[PDB]
């Protein structure tokens, strides 16, 4: 279009206002549109990493997006003074502070982890806030806490750099398969938080799952870890069945209702609608009574502490302060009934929030910064993995081996650029290690940086001139032990082929890594990695015999959402081409027999279970009747009630 | 393949073939660990240092000093890509085996990455006036960046509609074709004039007509030889299921030598599936020019105007020509079987067909043809059941016939 | 340390994002946008809107025993009170109503029912869009549509003019704009209103004959009816848009006409009514009623948002004049340039309230055997304090928080969805062109971040975009074409 | 063959026990035993112990005045156009009123109501008969005097009918599907006829329009209960009858595997434990020797956390079975030849957390899948005869090309192995 003629490179020269997402991915100048789109979606799909690190090759914008984003920390809006501190439970507490200048009061709080949505969440590094004590001035830029994505100095971390090499492994890296060592997988640790609530009415009772007779606890305490993937269970009491079923309370009965989860208890919240007298005469409700007393004591203390503030009209408070205080005042007062989901309940409802770490599961996904997705196929002991054992770098090991089938088909030579840049950086690190005097080693360091990025080299030279001698030495120590960072602009100022050409021409000491026993001298380099969310556990439905619908047919249920089922267990349905392809074989009677035996015919399925349960486990000799299926009978009802009829032949 | 011939098409040889295939795969696996296959551009850089021809080839741009036409830029990019592949194969490098074997390397993407990118079409399918002079490795232009983004969004939209298509045609084509069966009988005993005539224009039709028989000068049905060339430019009669005189099903004569292979499975179901898969894949890839013949094939099967305007020999020859245009290759026997299902005649008996003059040979729409089918069990399982049950237009009250799905009800 | 250097070098960067754009959501105030939602009730004279105000949340609980009930589903809402007035039989009633709205949290979030919802920008058009053959204007009440048609007319000697008329099709009826002005100000008030009075003259057949040929060589004649005939300057008729005006005027050249009918405004009131309803008695009444309704078409919000000169938007008549005086140029406009588009975030939220209030005001439009006092009392009763949030959660104006990690400025704060409420997006081929990208997007919209679920449905704005101030969040304060 | 259409006479069909009488569905906060929500005849919604089946059919008397059947009515409208007007009784001023006062008499055929039209049905058909167009319809009417008028009206099972009694926030709302709605009107309407015991002309002047609405609602019933119950893919005729749900099934995500022949595949421990639950329960009952209930307890403990003994049990089970415990693997959506595979279990994965299904690489092309995240479905097979019948679905059968009779390219070596063998050879 003429607008296509309108846009000029001179208009946008030396500015990145056009590019939005690839601001986080280096060297977008060489990649294709599909890959960029994939990367943008992945960055929408990134997950928290326990061992998060800042990438080696950076584009000056990670710090920006981190600083501007406000869902990962809490910066005090102005300088305040803390007046008091209270603690609800062992792992959480609240801070009452006052504005230094405005004279207004404000709340803060801590918790071990934050619940984002369903499974997803993250653990909170509350070191800074916990270091604070009473009667201490807080500063405007002080951050009370932060997620693990943020480093000591607010450096953004959404992935980690791993050693990688291009290599095909036992025809097992076919398609997008990725193989990783055990240590690296141990690194890609990710948190997960779940919230689950249980209701106890007057009928159902709990069980002493945890502990002896004296320590009746149906659910693990705060320090305890949930055992056997079960939090609690309830028995449906009946007046008649009080002589057999209610017996042996310590052991669970077959027909009960358990709850399923994993991790460690992080926090507990109970809502009770029953008078406390019953709880007092309830032995199987001692734990809930104890927790209720603890919570009530907390609320009493907070109300007593904040009464002097709230009743003082002259004082200025945040709406948050008033809302919280009114909530506690609601809690302490009597005759306060709770009506969940616009309906009163009986007994109580209690909610557990739980946190747990996961390592990498065989079958998860990892992608770089250019959409090079994949699936973790198999994981190995690192000794059983290609290593280089020659020269200065003898004994180097590569954690992951990507698929070298083809990068040219995926249209993104940028990964190779990053890899060879980092490998060259490794070699430079070795060279500067070989250096003896500080002046000459910093000279060669800035020489290389100038070969790759002159302006960032100028900034380094300003910094090193700024640094004092001993600090300067500590800095070179950090370089030799970590590495050297490289700045790489997304679209304007990045490297091209010619600079790499010049580098290899001048760097005649560069040489292929000669791995042991491997015929070709492969290449090892650092690449950034980020782990996605799509896990094999998310689609794992498997059913044997669950609740049938009104039509006497299989149907899904709501137990899984309420955490009553370990696995999802939602049945599969056979469709058009399914019956078609099954009828590709000339066994229509056989297909009908299978359909009747599985779901359609009640009598046939029952006789299948009967025959199959007993008899030889190794040999199953089924016998089928000829009773009319339920589907045929209900269709007969359809026709007869329509005025239609049934008449074979 | 040839092994399966000297050993009688037994089950044991099939088992041993599976075993040897698996073992060969495992051996390739161990050899592939113990031999490296890594890739990096340092190989390219060193090659360019060694060979100046490759060096200047990668260092090239369009001569924009003159106006360049679309065909000219396509020709120049084609010649450059061929030169790249030729020089890469000629010289030793860490990717020589890659391009010689051909696994994991696409010529087009390679030429796009190293040589210049070339022009791209607009979302509506128009070439841009300003082709991308640069190449993916070298860099990009902001305008080129916009062009690439537009192309990617076009691909995404096309993928969305392609998935939304949902594979609907296979539903009805299978639902109609699935009832077809086979009957073990030596010869339908059809008339000589019942054999349909086909003219030969290229070897492709001979490929379409393997494992079958043609009447010779003596009229004997001798096996057709695809390698044979004496059949060029000749109209000859061939047996077919659409003309078979067996009322129970299809005789082994019509199915040719292929019959013995297929006795296990529903012949019609293989025909329908083996047709619907590559055709849909080709149509979907083309949508991702050549698409127009595919739509023509869909119309010929569906709209039925050409059938209403012509005769069975003409329609089958057109179908063969369309199959050739589409690029997919399937045995003509299955096509003739789809035509056999397509058939419609006044007297359900095929014995009249064995006489000198065949009865009326009309063919209708695929949905109409299925709804025509006198067996009501398959009709109800179709769509448009409303008019079938509440109206008397389709005389569904009248119609009655046995079928496989009739047991399913 | 490495971290020290990284932080310093990130600080030294010169390229920064737009800070006020990030915190833009805090800038919006509901009271200002709510005011016109109250004002649109003023179509019926009975309501007298006084004003609305946000109630403070300053209330503090005190211990009491009212068997009160508290619920776990947490929602953070503030109360807003509107005050309207009515006066009947010398007695007055000040009606006061209250509603709940969610509050901003974390400087961008809403908490309703113990769940976290986030509002996002919505993309729409500025006004005066082009589709089919018809020029249109998008207004919250009813989009104004003008549709053109060819016409051929033969002059005294038979001179044929292929020549295009723009009829106005509003209120479910094709009613030309010239007859609106022509009932309003008369034929001569109509002609002088555009300043084109002098160029146009009209005479009866004998008076047409006495007109000298010099006038013909200066004015092309347009015969009205077998007797009457108008004349327009040839130099004036040179302009194509002038041809369009003369064309709609030719459409006014109805077959049945008398000189006194040309010289009475009540006649055209009856004509307008007959277009609305053929009933002779209703012709006058319905003509007047639709006159005031057509005045109601304009709303202060639309006048504010429109980039036209205020003299061209003083009243709705001036608006239509501006549209048809420039019709051909406004037909030629880009359908994708963002200067034609705009972003809205606090408007659609009150839209369900607008619909309910419009329903009430429409019940007041069809008032019959109902005292105005009791009518207003009944109308200001269906609204419920929880109705606003209930409608919002029903119609999914907010989106359920689907985040997975802390990064939020690049998939929550800057996420726009082109579709939404009051939106024309569907599976159409032209909507397929909507999924297509446009070069004007460059540097103001993320051009490569569409959702793979539905291409082009939603995207991310670039952080380097700076929207002009005092343009109601217009990407460009000037229109796409300035009509120079 | 199959289930044949015939509007067989209801009188010899109908049974006295199923004739419903007029009563409101609810009664004193309990379903009435005489209305449509009867428990006497008609099942119990919450309880499935009802010995009588869901296919019981309810029934409504209209013997006093016979009514044309709705099913043939559309056909009737074909044979005689606008019979809806003939049965539409506007010729009345006592209660209907003067109204338009101008109508199309059409030889006084119109506005005679249902009873007169039934009386002169043959004459009206002779008046409206096309020997060239409507002759076939008129012939099919000829073969069907007995079925045109229907004396009994049936009603679906309330257990089949999804209609429920919800407790709406405003109050207890009987949230019925629309079906019984018209049915209720119908029975309520028929109430008037059995209400109209007293005889008087003006009553018949109102009774005949009641019959008009009777037929109108009958046509409403047929059209409505065919709109959704047996139409479209939501309809019952395609959602269940051809294919339905399966109770012994699972689905998983595939990952590559080596060191085994192409046919062998491995399954995650958890899904194998769930699929063959009853085989293991049988073996554990035999070996432990105690009743099956404690065996079920042990199996629960086994699926809860990893156990060595239970793994040994499944290893014995795979080793000693006749067919090797084979299954069906199908790839949604199956649109290619052999898109279903008959595979045999070879090894149980020991690692508890592993949940992916191993599969040999060479089967990727035949089933048209990729390791990117596809979800594939597994159906176990139990009967030995079934094993033999599905042996034709084994990949060894698909090894031969049913197209050309050569070695199949989908089982040919894939990319990486092609490369490796090339290195070995060349
Ligand atoms: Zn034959």
């Amino acid at each position: 279009m003429d607008d296509i003629s309108v846009i000029k490179n001179e208009d946008y020269e030396g500015s990145h206002r056009f590019l939005a997402e690839e601001l986080l991915m280096p060297n977008a100048n060489k990649t294709d549109g599909n890959r960029s789109t994939m990367f943008c979606s992945h960055l929408a799909q990134a997950v928290t990493l326990q061992k998060a690190e800042p990438p080696l090759v950076y584009t000056n914008f990670e710090n920006q997006v981190g600083k501007y984003s406000t869902a990962g920390y809490r910066k005090a809006n102005s300088n305040y003074k803390v007046i008091e501190k209270i603690y609800k439970n062992d792992y959480n507490y609240v801070l009452i502070v006052q504005d230094q200048e405005t004279g207004e009061y404000t709340l803060f709080e801590r918790a071990e982890c934050e619940f984002l949505t369903e499974h997803y969440g993250f653990q909170w590094d509350n070191d800074k806030i916990d270091s604070l004590k009473k009667d201490d001035t807080i500063e405007k830029d002080t951050v009370l806490y932060k997620n693990t994505c943020y480093d000591e100095n607010m450096n953004f971390g959404y992935g980690v750099n791993l050693n990688a090499a291009y290599f095909s492994y036992k025809n097992e890296t076919l398609e997008d398969a990725i193989v990783i060592s055990e240590s690296a997988a141990k690194k890609l640790g990710t948190f997960s938080v779940n919230k689950v609530k249980v209701s106890v009415n007057t009928n159902d009772i709990l069980l002493n799952l945890y502990g002896d007779n004296e320590n009746y606890k149906g659910f693990p305490d705060i320090g305890e870890h949930i055992k056997n993937q079960i939090i609690a269970s309830r028995r449906r009491f009946d007046y008649n069945t009080a002589l057999y079923e209610l017996k042996n309370l310590n052991e669970m009965r077959d027909s009960d209702t358990p709850f399923f989860a994993d991790g460690k208890i992080v926090d507990i919240e109970i809502f009770s609608n029953v008078p406390e007298e019953e709880l007092k005469v309830q032995k199987y409700n001692e734990q809930v009574l104890y927790y209720i007393n603890k919570q009530k004591e907390f609320s009493n203390n907070v109300y007593q502490k904040l009464k002097k503030i709230v009743e003082g009209k002259d004082n200025n408070v945040s709406d948050k302060l008033l809302h919280f205080y009114n909530n506690c005042k609601m809690r302490i007062d009597e005759n306060i009934s709770y009506t969940y989901q616009n309906s009163k309940f009986s007994g109580f409802i209690m909610e557990f929030t739980i946190l747990e770490e996961e390592p990498l599961n065989k079958g998860s996904k990892i992608t770089g910064r250019y959409g090079n997705k994949g699936v973790i196929s198999k994981i190995l002991p690192d000794d059983q993995m290609p290593t280089v054992a020659e020269g200065r770098f003898k004994g180097l090991k590569a954690d992951i081996c990507l698929n070298p089938l083809g990068v040219f088909n995926r249209l993104n030579p940028s990964q190779l650029i990053e890899q060879e840049l980092n490998w060259i950086a490794k070699f430079i690190r070795k060279d500067m290690e070989e250096a003896g005097s500080n002046e000459e080693k910093v000279s060669i360091l800035l020489d290389f940086l100038n070969r790759v990025n002159k302006e960032e080299t100028e900034l380094m030279e300003e910094f090193i001139n700024s640094l004092n001698k001993t600090e300067l030495e500590e800095f070179l120590n950090d370089i030799i032990e970590n590495g050297i960072p490289i700045c790489q602009k997304p679209f304007f100022g990045n490297i091209g082929l010619d600079e790499l050409w010049e580098l290899y021409n001048h760097y005649d000491h560069i040489d292929y890594f000669k791995c042991e026993g491997i015929s070709t001298p492969l290449i090892i380099g650092e690449i950034y990695m980020v782990r996605l969310k799509h896990e094999p556990h998310s689609k794992f439905s498997a059913r044997s015999t669950s609740f049938m619908n009104l039509r006497g047919l299989p149907a899904k249920s709501k137990n899984f959402k309420e955490h009553k089922d370990l696995y999802s267990k939602t049945p599969v349905r056979i469709g058009n081409m399914e019956i078609s392809n099954l009828s590709l074989t000339n066994e229509m009677g056989s297909i009908m027999d299978m359909l009747n035996s599985y779901s359609n015919n009640e009598t046939n399925r029952r006789e299948l279970i009967m025959q199959l349960l007993t008899g030889n486990p190794f040999d199953t000799n089924i016998d089928l009747s000829d009773v009319e299926s339920g589907t045929s009978k209900i269709l007969k009802s359809l026709f007869t009630c329509l005025g239609l009829s049934i008449d074979d032949v | 393949t040839t092994l399966l011939e000297h050993f009688g098409y037994s089950n044991e040889i099939k088992s041993i073939i599976k075993d040897v295939i698996s073992e060969l795969a495992i051996f390739s696996g161990d050899i592939n660990v113990t031999f490296g296959n890594t890739v990096s551009i340092k190989s390219l850089i060193d090659l360019g240092n060694k060979v100046k021809r490759f060096r200047e080839l990668l260092h090239y741009r369009l001569p924009n000093d003159e106006a360049l036409e679309f065909n000219d830029i396509e020709a120049i990019i084609k010649k450059n890509l061929d030169e790249i592949m030729k020089i890469l194969s000629e010289t030793d490098n860490m990717l020589r085996y890659y391009i010689d074997s051909g696994a994991g390397i696409n010529s087009k993407q390679f030429g796009q990455v190293l040589s210049l990118v070339g022009s791209k079409p607009d979302l509506f399918g128009k070439i841009i006036p300003y082709p991308i002079n640069t190449s993916f490795l070298r860099g990009l232009d902001v305008r080129s960046f916009y062009i690439n983004a537009l192309g990617a969004r076009k691909a995404l939209i096309t993928n969305y509609q392609q998935v939304r298509n949902s594979g609907y045609l296979t539903r009805k084509i299978s639902m109609l074709l699935m009832d077809t069966k086979l009957i073990d009988l030596d010869d339908c005993g059809s008339h000589e004039n019942n054999y349909l005539s086909i003219n030969v224009e290229n070897k492709d039709v001979l490929k379409r007509f393997s494992k079958r028989s043609y009447l010779n000068n003596n009229g004997e049905l001798v096996e057709i030889d695809i390698n044979d060339e004496s059949l060029i430019g000749q109209v000859i009669k061939i047996p077919s299921p659409t003309t078979c005189a067996s009322n129970e099903g299809v005789c082994r004569k019509c199915y040719g030598k292929l019959f013995d292979i297929n006795k296990d499975l529903n012949i019609g179901m293989i025909a329908v599936l083996l047709l619907t898969d590559p055709l849909t894949q080709r149509l979907l890839s083309a949508k991702h020019e050549l698409s127009k013949p595919l739509r023509e094939i869909k119309d010929l099967i569906e709209t039925n105007k050409y059938i209403k305007d012509h005769n069975v020999n003409e329609v089958v020859n057109y179908f063969i020509y369309l199959l050739n245009e589409s690029g997919i290759n399937i045995q003509s026997v299955h096509s003739e079987l789809i035509i056999r299902e397509m058939m419609k005649l006044d007297d359900s008996d095929r014995t009249q067909f064995k006489n000198d003059k065949m009865p009326d040979y009309e063919i209708f729409r695929i949905t109409d043809a299925n709804l025509k089918g006198d067996s009501l069990s398959r009709s109800l399982l179709f769509e448009q059941v409303k008019k079938q049950l509440t109206t008397l237009d389709y005389d569904t009250f009248n119609k009655t016939k046995s079928s496989i799905l009739d047991k399913l009800l | 340390m490495i971290s020290n250097f990284r932080k310093f070098h990130g600080n030294k960067n010169q390229e920064k994002f737009n800070e006020n754009l990030i915190l833009n959501k805090e800038n919006e105030s509901i009271l200002n946008y709510l005011d016109p939602i109250c004002k649109t009730l003023e179509i019926i004279p009975e309501i007298t809107y006084l004003g609305s105000s946000v109630e403070p949340i300053n209330k503090v609980y005190k211990f009491n025993k009212e068997e009160k009930t508290s619920d776990i589903e947490r929602s953070e809402l503030q109360l807003i009170k509107m005050s309207f007035l009515i006066e009947k039989d010398d007695k007055k009633e000040e009606i006061n109503k209250f509603i709940y709205f969610p509050k901003l949290i974390d400087s961008q979030y809403f908490i309703i029912n113990g769940n976290r919802y986030y509002p996002i920008y919505q993309l729409l058009d500025s006004g005066t869009y082009r589709t089919n053959k018809a020029l249109t204007l998008k207004t919250l009440l009813m989009p104004i549509v003008l549709r053109e048609k060819k016409e051929t007319f033969d002059d005294i000697n038979g001179e044929t003019h292929t020549m295009l008329n723009v009829d106005l099709d509003l209120f479910k009826s094709k009613v030309p704009f010239l007859i609106y002005f022509f009932s309003k100000f008369g034929f001569e008030g109509t002609l002088e209103y555009f300043g084109l009075q002098d160029l146009i003259h009209v005479l009866m057949k004998e008076d047409l004959d006495q007109l000298d040929e010099d006038e013909i060589n200066d004015n092309v004649i347009f015969m009205i009816t077998k007797n009457i005939s108008l004349v327009v300057d040839k130099n004036f008729f040179s302009n194509k848009n002038n041809q369009i005006i003369i064309a709609t005027l030719l459409n006014c050249f109805n077959t049945r006409i008398k000189i006194d009918k040309i010289y009475e405004k009540d006649y055209w009131v009856k004509k307008l009514g007959g277009y609305f309803t053929t009933n002779n008695s209703n012709k006058q009444e319905k003509g007047e009623g639709i006159i005031l309704s057509f005045e109601r078409i304009l709303d202060e919000w639309t006048k504010k948002i429109l980039r036209t000169e205020e003299k061209n938007k003083e009243d709705i008549y001036s608006v239509v004049r501006w549209m048809i005086n420039n019709y051909l140029a406004l037909v030629k406009q880009d359908n994708m340039n963002l200067a034609n588009k705009r972003i809205r975030l606090y408007e659609y939220l009150l839209h369900p309230l607008l619909i309910k209030f419009s329903k009430g005001t429409y019940r007041v439009l069809n008032n019959r055997n109902s005292n105005k006092f009791e009518k207003i009392k009944t109308i200001f009763s269906n609204i419920q304090e929880g109705f606003l949030v209930k409608k919002i959660i029903n119609n999914e104006l907010l989106r359920y928080d689907n985040s997975v990690n802390s990064i939020s400025l690049f998939t929550l704060i800057l996420r726009y969805t082109q579709s939404g409420p009051q939106s024309p997006f569907s599976s159409n081929s032209t909507n397929n062109k909507l999924r297509g990208l446009h070069p004007s997007y460059l540097g103001r919209l993320g051009l490569t971040s569409t959702s793979a679920g539905d291409p082009g449905a939603s995207g991310s704005l670039t952080p380097f975009l700076e929207l002009p101030e005092n343009s109601y969040m217009h990407f460009t304060e000037e229109p796409e074409i300035n009509l120079n | 063959m199959g289930k044949k259409l015939s509007l067989i006479d209801f009188n010899e069909i109908y049974n006295e026990e199923n004739l419903i009488t007029r009563a409101n569905p609810i009664e004193n906060h309990e379903f009435s035993d005489d209305g449509i929500y009867s428990e006497r005849i008609f099942g119990s919604y919450n309880e499935d112990d009802d010995d009588k089946d869901i296919d019981t059919i309810g029934w409504i008397n209209i013997e006093p005045y016979y009514i044309i059947n709705p099913i043939l009515f559309t056909i009737i409208k074909k044979c005689i156009p606008s019979i809806n007007k003939i049965i539409n009784y506007q010729q009345s001023i006592d209660q209907n009123g003067e109204n338009i006062d101008l109508t199309e008499e059409i030889g006084e055929d119109d506005y005679i109501g249902l009873v007169k039209f039934k009386d002169n049905f043959d004459d009206l058909l002779e008046k409206y008969t096309d020997k060239k167009k409507y002759q076939k319809e008129y012939d099919f009417l000829i073969e069907n005097h007995d079925k045109i008028f229907i004396n009994k009206l049936p009603v679906f099972s309330h257990k089949l009918r999804p209609a429920t009694l919800l407790t709406g926030s405003k109050g207890k709302v009987l949230a019925f599907d629309e079906i019984n709605n018209y049915y209720n009107f119908v029975i309520e309407y028929i109430n008037q006829i059995n209400e109209g015991v007293v005889s008087d002309d003006s009553i018949d002047l109102l009774l005949l329009p009641l019959l008009y609405n009777m037929q109108f609602y009958a046509n409403n019933i047929l059209t409505r209960i065919i709109s959704e119950y047996l139409r479209g893919k939501k309809g019952f005729l395609r959602k269940n009858i051809m294919g339905s749900r399966i109770n012994f099934s699972a689905r998983n995500v595939i990952t590559p595997l080596i060191g085994h022949p192409i046919d062998e595949v491995a399954m995650p421990y958890k899904t194998f434990a769930e699929l063959y639950k009853f085989q293991l329960i049988n073996l554990i009952s035999k070996v432990k020797g105690i009743n099956y209930n404690e065996a079920l307890k042990f199996w629960e403990k086994g699926i809860l956390g990893f156990n060595q003994e239970l793994y040994n049990y499944m290893e014995e089970l795979i080793t000693k079975t006749k067919g090797g415990c084979t299954f069906l693997l199908n790839r949604n959506p199956t649109i290619s030849i052999g898109s279903i595979l008959y595979l045999k279990i070879g090894l149980i994965k020991k690692d508890y957390k592993d949940l992916t299904l191993g599969i040999s690489n060479n089967l990727l092309s035949a089933l048209s899948g990729d390791y990117d995240g596809d979800v594939l479905n597994i159906i176990p097979v139990f009967d030995n005869k079934m094993k033999e019948h599905f042996s034709l679905l084994s990949p060894q059968n698909f090894l031969v090309d049913r197209n050309n009779g050569r070695f199949n390219g989908d089982f040919d070596l894939q990319k990486d192995q092609i490369l490796g063998i090339f290195i070995l050879n060349n």
